[PDB]
């Protein structure tokens, strides 16, 4: 077998679905050569590593094996290799087109040292005639602030609902794969965003039940059920509500936090009840999970927020 | 000035007869002293009362003591220092500049000084901002050495010190001096200064208006000398510090102003307030107090006042922004007085 | 010699019980081949390491020792050893070996998001000569890439009839009687945790093996898990909602004292009780919920015993009014 | 090679010391100093001429990132002609590589410096060096026994040693306490940066609206370096500044309108988009929300709700959420929390309180109040450390009780007995260990009625050089 | 582009070992007359020329002159590879990304080629001129040796002295002190144990031990060391080979 999220990665820039102004500036870039140092930040799973990569394999054409230095997590980063290959893979002789340049490609920033960040300073001020560096982090924050100033920063948003739409009926398509809208619904709410959690969920759910549905996806994705605890959130007589939860979510083994992060999730999306009451509802719920977190996980804690959320609905 | 009239001794004490007898009674045991915990208000004198016991056990030369600073490695990579100012016999952990490093320097320190060897002592000030885990860290250590390490640790609210450390210290409170005792002292004070007074009454005035705190009347008695050329009359217009006075000129603008047109000036003058070193909760407790101290309000308006400012005086302990916590707590009082 | 823990800790597939919609999983898994990299997850006392480690015993026989590498949370755990021992031990390849090595992290959700992405990216790199499993307790803390990345599967606790069937053969293979109530008593306090049922059938066993005869009754169960008895939380609960002030209060602080009760346990078991009734009305009910909470989440950071369970007494009087 | 494929920071680095912009007093204090070291090693550094920067043998620079600290000095060693002899980060600068390295050249002279001009009569310090240690803050594990080594190298030295760091308050820097000198580079005011963005704006033939250009000065807090950079995004115009470089303005414009949260609106923009914009920037969006939520005139006011309880009832929220981002910051593993933080801070305050907005969105100002706020502190930390053995009080009391009183006897003097109650003050100076600079922190800590900015000034200059020039003879401790 | 065969490849390895610890990266500027490098020490305190002609090389055809920059770490560890009866050869391609250094084996067809990265230096080349130095000598190389190595041990300043035809070594440490003197003398029994001397000015300057004991690696190149002093200027230590030179520029220290 094989991973649909490995196969179908785009390896064009043209083919990355999603931000829409950042990737027209990379494509630009690409176009022109003139790249400088960045930083590239936003939350897992959106297309960050995928961009850079194809960024530097539309640059460099031919010559990205030998213009090329990727590092990861797996790769040891500390203050010998700073100081050693880095230093001596910028000063490395190479004769490129006129506006390219040396690619120094730094995934998982945050996991790298502060003082291991520090060494990179010099190094990548001095040598920007033919080197250019580009960081690939989740948070912003764990970057120290010479290398936060130094570089342009890049912030990646969150995956909307259409372009996760477009991508995974490209997919289907491409898959000859039996689906309904539905299930392509449940998808997009099961991945809040994540695309190759989208992705990996979709092709699962295809292995496993063959037909794209609702129950699949519900049953495939091991969280609770959106229907019931939507049901459970708009029971009229609170006493329905309390027997939901303690009958079809306590009993089957879940655990307290995901039924608190269903409960937002579907709150959420419940497109039918005021704002303002959906608000309230969120913060109910929000300090519910704050209270869960902080070490207590009691049945109480999950009627007492039913209660709350009832006594709002009321 | 206030401290060249400071006492140096427990029979130079001019106040709390009763405590200067307990102490002298305590002082008749050098070989077996328990480990006191010292309670009471801010500025009645417990430092006094701890140097006097130290001079009166030791020698007076107790009280000529020099700074020393001290970095040490804690168990990550960051190499943090403090300053502590120590004595031929006891020295002053202060555990303030440290943020939540309390524990390990108080752990080091004090196994690093048991192991000198006639005892030594340690003065613990701010014994209410010890995190509950450098509390405990302190407790052991007293379990585990007891005959080099008899401590002393002055406070004031002693609610956030758990029952595990009352239980092995004597408990002692330093009660505010009465105003006639404050008085007693501001007398002598202007006697030993040559002050020419025009009567005994501005005496109980800063008394009074002083709210026992003996510090700040003796610090106000020499604000006001330098103002009236050491002659004080009966006509005094007591000067306040400047926090005061921006404090009830803002509490003045909430009465008379309630809108948000006056709110953003409200959040610009708890801005300049915050930025000169002032806490958020001195701020929120003079705010308070001095809007209940306003006689345009009736009961209810006073109830809101003061629920309201206990909520947001257990937000501002549980926060780290204070001016949000601030101005949250303004504006509702801007809402409920309105 | 060794504890029941260690004793009676299964050893084949057929030796774990409630868990057959996963046993038939992994039998298919291992008849087929094509095993993945696996996660397991489920609440503590339910036979995930057991399953594994049987597993591998099966799969590798005598090999075990060779192809099978367990490591825990927090061995040294910075990411020096996610790229020295297990980097190595997945990308070196034995001198006779057919197929591919297994690497068993147990109780490995105590790992930093720096540590995961460390593991996400070694599971991607050499996903062709290693197959890896993941054990953890709560699946809410793990990066959702390396739960993407391989195949999940939830332990449900034990029902009934499993841990009936258990207490039965460890019954007949051991030298002592239970009363009916008794596994009934054991059933309802230990929440379907098998370790804790083991450990405290070897409690009672060395605690009440007087004559060699003696019967567990339920007052031994409750005194060796600390737990109350139903009889006194509904006495406590009648004396609340029926008698005064002060002797409600002189009630609850002796059930409390002479048993060793702790405000927890107390108001889940109250709560459970009063989870039954035939209220007529609503907002008892609501404000029951909300105020027991309270009390609890106070609790939790220990505050002074007597005020909560006055507290506790106030607010069940008062929430019974309509 | 090429005029074109160089980035903006390094084809318009400055070339004289005319155009630096901000902070000339200390480049011009830093000349002075370099200028006059020679004198100074002439008089072995025991006469501190006119300034009291004779004394000392190295140079400290130090302040916020992107100011001009490393091009400055350069800039300074390179016009009076010496030759720079520089280590920084990226070399290991432990203890026995410094004793081998850099210590042995201490007192030597330069080869290149000899050779590339000799003959024509330029300057006598062609062949000086002048050691440039970049980034010592940046000395990282790995580096043992550097910091003291350095400091062991401020003395006994011979040669101009300039030194370099962000942070001099920090603990590692403390053995350069008193055996250097160190100035101070401020963040550079919004004039100097916006002529010399309209400067490299003309010279690259594009212009750009001024209110964009202070948004951008605001936004990357001073830093000169960081904006350069932002401004050569332009090239690759409103989408420019509306999505990439001033994204938090349009965040905080998208979410305090107040037709998304009608439902007429809602139903176009759900709960989920706007959960999202604010995840556009977590890092801005609730400082932008509570900064300016009280400035819109509202429209989803309900039948009986004034602005006043809105504007309470959002406050409130506001500090839930505060709560909320400090159990979040407390354990970063808890991220799941996030989302939850979104609706509080952000999404709550914004939908009670939308509306219209009155003026203009102002940036943020919580960052500079907080970083007055720990200046302050370290100061009053300063002054307490000094003061302590002979007051008897905590570092908070001090700034409450004693600091009136110790401004009025060490400045009302000057205003009613004139000039000669300098004996006396430093009288007073001497009895609680303060100088001059101590004299001026505690004459800064004051607001209200109080203010000494204004007054401090009035009194005669001539009062000040007195002042100054008699404390210089003793010395209390 | 260029084509270089040693005829033993034991002489590019002495020549790089000679000083490859006082230098990190030196430049090669490959042109027709031959090989000419250049670079200063990393403290800008010791310089390090290096000429070899066409008369060194069996066969060298150069298509256009050339800058190849590669590191002395590296070409050390490829250079210690091959034995001594080989014939070394570099060959560079247009634009030299890397070098090729082909080593070939006479009686085999054992043929080993490596490939070098070069790096890129900004060219720094500053031009020397020729100065009248006061004092010139010359003399044995492990006579000079063996005083550096026996001074060095006491302090970290060696004082060089030359008055009235006279050479002298003096060190002053903490543990001690220590002085050498040399006379001028020839034998016509073996020439390589004459101390020549040419002075013009008595000289009194001041090195860093170190330096010269990074210096004093140069003694295998050849056996008879010159030496050029002046008053003020830095010296120059030589080491004559068979078809160039390798010279040390010293920078002296301050009284
Ligand atoms: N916009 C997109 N279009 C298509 N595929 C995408 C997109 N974004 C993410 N993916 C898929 O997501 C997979 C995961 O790779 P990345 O998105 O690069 O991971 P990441 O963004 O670096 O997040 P990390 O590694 O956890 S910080 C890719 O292999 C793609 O198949
Ligand atoms: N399904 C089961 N069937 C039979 N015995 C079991 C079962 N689960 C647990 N046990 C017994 O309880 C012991 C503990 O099992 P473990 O596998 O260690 O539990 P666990 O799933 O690892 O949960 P942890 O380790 O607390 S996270 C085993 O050694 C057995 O003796
Ligand atoms: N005053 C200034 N005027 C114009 N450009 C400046 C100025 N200061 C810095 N720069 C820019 O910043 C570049 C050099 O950065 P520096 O500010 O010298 O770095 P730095 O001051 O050492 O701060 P670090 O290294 O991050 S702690 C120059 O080439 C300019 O592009
Ligand atoms: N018995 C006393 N007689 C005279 N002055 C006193 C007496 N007790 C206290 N004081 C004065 O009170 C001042 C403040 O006391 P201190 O211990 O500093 O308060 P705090 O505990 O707030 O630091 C001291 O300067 C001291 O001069
Ligand atoms: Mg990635
Ligand atoms: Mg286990
Ligand atoms: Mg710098």
């Amino acid at each position: 077998q094989l991973p649909w999220v490995e196969k179908y990665r785009p390896q064009v820039l043209s083919d990355i679905v999603g931000n829409k102004e950042t990737i027209d500036r990379l494509q630009q870039i690409a176009k022109d050569g003139n790249m400088p140092h960045m930083i590239i930040s936003g939350m897992p799973g959106i297309g960050k590593t995928t961009s850079v990569h194809c960024l530097a394999h539309e640059l460099l054409g031919r010559s990205y094996a030998d213009g090329v230095l990727e590092l990861n997590a797996s790769d040891d980063r500390g203050i010998d290799v700073v100081r050693n290959q880095i230093k001596h893979f910028a000063q490395k002789k190479l004769h490129l087109p006129p506006g390219k340049h040396k690619i120094v490609i730094l995934d998982e920033a945050d996991s790298m040292t502060a003082g291991a960040q520090q060494a990179l300073r010099r190094t990548m001020e001095l040598y920007s005639n033919s080197t250019r560096f580009a960081f690939a982090c989740n948070q912003s924050n764990k970057i120290i602030e010479p290398l936060q100033s130094r570089c342009a920063i890049l912030r990646y948003s969150k995956l909307s609902d259409e372009d996760v739409l477009k991508r995974l009926l490209q997919i289907i398509k491409l898959e000859d794969v039996k689906y309904t809208n539905d299930g392509l619904e449940a998808i997009i709410f099961t991945a809040e965003g994540d695309m190759r959690q989208a992705i990996n969920n979709l092709q699962s759910t295809v292995a496993g039940h063959g037909l794209v549905n609702a129950d699949n996806v519900f049953k495939i994705v091991d969280s609770p059920h959106p229907l019931i605890v939507k049901k459970m959130l708009l029971a009229s007589n609170l006493e329905d509500s309390i027997q939901i939860l303690r009958t079809d979510l306590w009993k089957k083994g879940y655990s307290s936090i995901d039924i608190v992060t269903t409960s937002f999730r579907v709150t959420k999306n419940l497109a039918q009840v005021k704002e303002s009451v959906r608000l309230e509802m969120i913060k109910e719920i929000g300090l519910t999970h704050m209270r869960i977190l902080e070490g207590v996980g009691t049945y109480l804690q999950l009627a007492s927020m039913l209660a709350k959320i009832h006594k709002l609905n009321n | 000035w206030v401290d060249k009239y400071r006492p140096k001794s427990l029979n130079a004490l001019s106040h709390n007869e009763e405590l200067t007898n307990f102490l002298k009674s305590l002082s008749d045991q050098p070989r077996d002293l328990p480990h006191l915990l010292l309670y009471g208000p801010n500025g009645t004198g417990k430092k006094t009362r701890c140097m006097a016991l130290l001079e009166s056990i030791f020698g007076p030369g107790v009280y000529r003591l020099k700074i020393d600073v001290r970095q040490f490695v804690t168990a990550s990579n960051r190499k943090l220092e403090l300053n502590v100012v120590s004595s031929p016999y006891h020295l002053e952990i202060t555990p303030s500049d440290m943020g939540n490093n309390d524990r390990i320097v108080i752990q080091e320190l004090l196994k690093e000084v048991a192991q000198m060897e006639r005892y030594k002592c340690v003065i613990i000030n701010e014994a209410n901002s010890l995190t509950k885990d450098a509390q405990a860290a302190l407790r052991r250590t007293m379990e585990k050495y007891s005959k080099n390490i008899r401590l002393i640790m002055v406070c004031d609210s002693m609610s956030p010190i758990i029952a595990p450390i009352k239980s092995r210290c004597l408990l002692i409170r330093c009660p505010a001096p009465s105003d006639s005792e404050i008085s007693t002292i501001l007398s002598d004070v202007v006697t030993n200064e040559r002050i020419q007074l025009e009567t005994k009454d501005i005496l109980k005035r800063i008394a009074q208006a002083s709210n026992g705190n003996l510090r700040v009347s003796l610090l106000m008695l020499e604000s006001m000398a330098l103002n009236n050329e050491l002659a004080l009359k009966s006509s005094s217009p007591i000067i306040k510090p400047d926090w005061i006075i921006v404090i009830h000129k803002l509490t003045r603008k909430i009465v008379k102003e309630r809108s948000v047109n006056s709110l953003i000036e409200c959040r610009a003058v708890l801005y300049d307030l915050l930025a000169h070193c002032i806490p958020a909760n001195i701020i929120l407790k003079e705010l308070t107090f001095s809007l209940l101290d306003v006689e345009t309000l009736n009961t209810t308006n006073k109830s809101s006042i003061i629920e309201y400012s206990s909520v947001f005086d257990e937000r501002l302990s549980l926060g780290n922004k204070a001016i949000f916590h601030l101005e949250g707590f303004i504006a509702k009082v801007m809402c409920c007085l309105d | 010699n060794l504890p029941w823990v260690e004793k009676y800790r299964p050893e084949t597939l057929d030796e774990v019980y409630g868990q057959n919609e996963v046993i038939t999983t992994v039998r298919k898994f291992v008849d087929e081949g094509k095993l993945p990299h696996l996660l397991f997850y489920g609440p503590p006392g339910t036979g995930k390491t057991s399953t594994i480690v049987a597993l591998a015993r099966e799969i590798y026989g005598k090999n075990y020792s060779n192809m099978v590498l367990e490591l825990n949370a927090s061995d040294d755990r910075g990411i020096d050893v996610v790229r020295n021992q297990i980097k190595d031990f997945a990308s070196t390849r034995q001198i006779f070996s057919k197929g591919f090595k297994l690497i068993i992290l147990d109780e490995a959700d105590a790992m930093t998001n720096a540590a995961q992405n460390a593991l996400r990216r070694v599971i991607e790199r050499y996903t062709k000569n290693t197959r890896f499993c993941v054990l953890a307790n709560y699946a809410h803390k793990l990066t959702p890439a390396l739960l993407s990345r391989c195949t999940r599967f939830r332990f449900q606790p034990l029902p009934q009839e499993a841990i009936e069937r258990r207490i039965a053969n460890v019954l007949v293979h051991e030298k002592l009687k239970l009363s009916p109530n008794a596994e009934k008593a054991l059933i309802e306090l230990s929440n379907g945790d098998m370790r804790r049922v083991l450990n405290v059938l070897q409690s009672c066993k060395a605690t009440l093996d007087n004559p060699d005869e003696d019967e567990i009754s339920d007052d031994v169960i409750y005194e060796c898990c600390g737990a109350p008895r139903p009889s006194d939380l509904k006495a406590v609960l009648k004396s609340i909602l029926e008698d005064d002030w002060g002797t409600a209060h002189y009630t609850l602080n002796k059930v409390r004292s002479a048993k060793g009760l702790a405000l927890i346990d107390l108001i889940e078991g109250i709560v459970k009780i009063l989870e039954d009734y035939e209220l007529q009305n609503e907002e008892t009910r609501v404000h029951l919920l909300t105020k027991l909470a309270d009390i609890e989440y106070s609790i939790s950071k220990g505050g002074n015993d007597q005020i909560q369970g006055s507290a506790v007494i106030g607010a069940i009087k008062a929430s019974f009014e309509n | 090679v090429r005029e074109e494929d160089k980035l903006w920071t390094v084809k318009y680095a400055p070339t004289n010391l005319q155009q630096v912009c901000g902070n000339k007093g200390s480049v011009m204090k830093l000349k002075n100093w370099l200028a006059n070291w020679e004198n100074s090693k002439k008089n072995s550094f025991k006469h501190a001429g006119k300034d009291g920067s004779g004394v000392f043998r190295a140079a400290m620079l130090y302040g916020p990132p992107g100011i001009g600290k490393t091009t400055a000095a350069h800039l300074v060693a390179q016009e009076l002609g010496y030759d720079i002899l520089e280590q920084n980060a990226s070399d290991v600068r432990s203890k026995t590589l410094l004793n081998a390295g850099v210590k042995n050249a201490l007192d030597n002279m330069s080869v290149v410096g000899y050779f590339k001009h000799n003959e024509e009569a330029q300057n006598l310090n062609g062949k000086h060096f002048v050691i440039i240690m970049d980034e010592v803050d940046g000395m990282s594990g790995g580096d043992r026994g550097g910091v003291g080594q350095l400091a062991q190298f401020c003395r006994k030295t011979s040669t101009p040693l300039i030194l370099i760091c962000n942070e001099r308050n920090l603990p590692k820097m403390r053995p350069f306490d008193r055996v250097c000198l160190d100035i101070q580079f401020r963040r550079p005011d919004a004039n100097s940066i916006k002529s010399r963005l309209m400067t490299i704006a003309i010279r690259e033939k594009f212009k750009l609206d001024p209110n964009v250009i202070d948004r951008l000065i605001q936004t990357t807090r001073g830093d000169i370096r960081q904006v350069i950079n932002l401004l050569s995004t332009i090239s690759t115009s409103k989408a420019w500044e509306k999505n990439i470089a001033l994204k938090p303005f349009d965040i905080a414009h998208k979410m305090l309108d107040g037709q998304i949260y009608s439902d007429i609106g809602s139903r176009n923009f759900t709960l989920n988009d706007k959960i999202a914009l604010y995840f556009d920037d977590f890092d801005f969006t609730p400082l932008m929300i509570q900064e300016n939520y009280l400035s819109t005139r509202p429209s989803v006011l309900k039948p009986g709700q004034s602005h006043l309880e809105a504007v309470a009832e959002a406050a409130n929220c506001i500090s839930l959420g505060d709560i909320v981002e400090k159990k979040i910051r407390s354990s970063e593993q808890l991220w799941s929390l996030l989302p939850l933080h979104a609706v509080l801070s952000s999404v709550y305050p914004a939908s009670k309180v939308a509306g219209h907005m009155a003026g203009r969105i102002n940036f943020t100002a919580w960052l500079g109040q907080n970083s007055k706020s720990a200046k302050y502190y370290r100061l009053l930390q300063e002054i307490h450390y000094h003061t302590r053995l002979g007051t008897s009080t905590d570092k908070i009391g001090l700034r409450l009780d004693y600091l009136p009183t110790f401004r009025k006897r060490l400045l009302d003097p000057f205003l009613k007995q004139g000039a000669d109650a300098i004996s006396s003050v430093i009288e007073v100076m001497d009895d609680y260990y303060l100088t001059k600079e101590d004299w001026d922190s505690i004459m800064e800590f004051f607001v209200g009625p109080d203010v000494t900015t204004a007054i401090i000034k009035k009194i005669p200059a001539t009062v000040k050089s007195g002042f100054t020039r008699k404390y210089n003879s003793m010395t209390h401790p | 582009m260029l084509e270089a065969k040693f005829e033993e490849a034991s002489l590019f390895k002495r020549i790089i070992d000679g000083f490859k610890d006082c230098v990190q990266l030196v430049n090669f500027q490959c042109k027709e007359d031959g090989i000419i490098a250049q670079a200063v020490d990393d403290s800008r305190v010791l310089l390090v020329s290096l000429e070899i002609g066409v008369e060194a090389f069996q066969e060298y055809r150069c298509d256009h002159p050339v800058t190849l920059g590669m590191d002395l770490t590296s070409l050390s560890k490829i250079l210690r590879c091959g034995n001594n009866t080989d014939t070394l050869t570099l060959i560079a391609d247009n634009t030299p990304d890397s070098i090729i250094l082909l080593f070939e084996d006479t009686k085999k067809d054992r043929i080993a080629e490596y490939s070098l990265k070069l790096m890129d230096i900004d060219a720094d080349f500053l031009k020397i001129e020729e100065l009248q130095y006061d004092s010139t000598l010359s003399l044995p190389s492990s006579e000079f040796s063996k005083i550096v190595r026996d001074l060095s041990q006491l302090s970290d300043s060696i004082n060089i002295m030359i008055t009235k035809e006279t050479i002298k070594f003096v060190a002053d440490g903490d543990i001690g002190s220590g002085s050498v003197i040399i006379k001028p003398f020839v034998d016509m029994e073996h020439p390589e144990t004459s101390i020549k001397l040419e002075m013009d000015q008595p000289v009194d300057l001041t090195f860093g031990a170190k330096y010269l004991l990074d210096i004093i690696k140069g003694s295998s190149l050849s056996d008879r060391v010159g030496i050029r002093l002046s008053s003020e200027a830095p010296a120059l230590f030589q080491f004559d080979l068979k078809s160039g030179f390798l010279q040390f520029f010293l920078a002296p220290k301050f009284n």
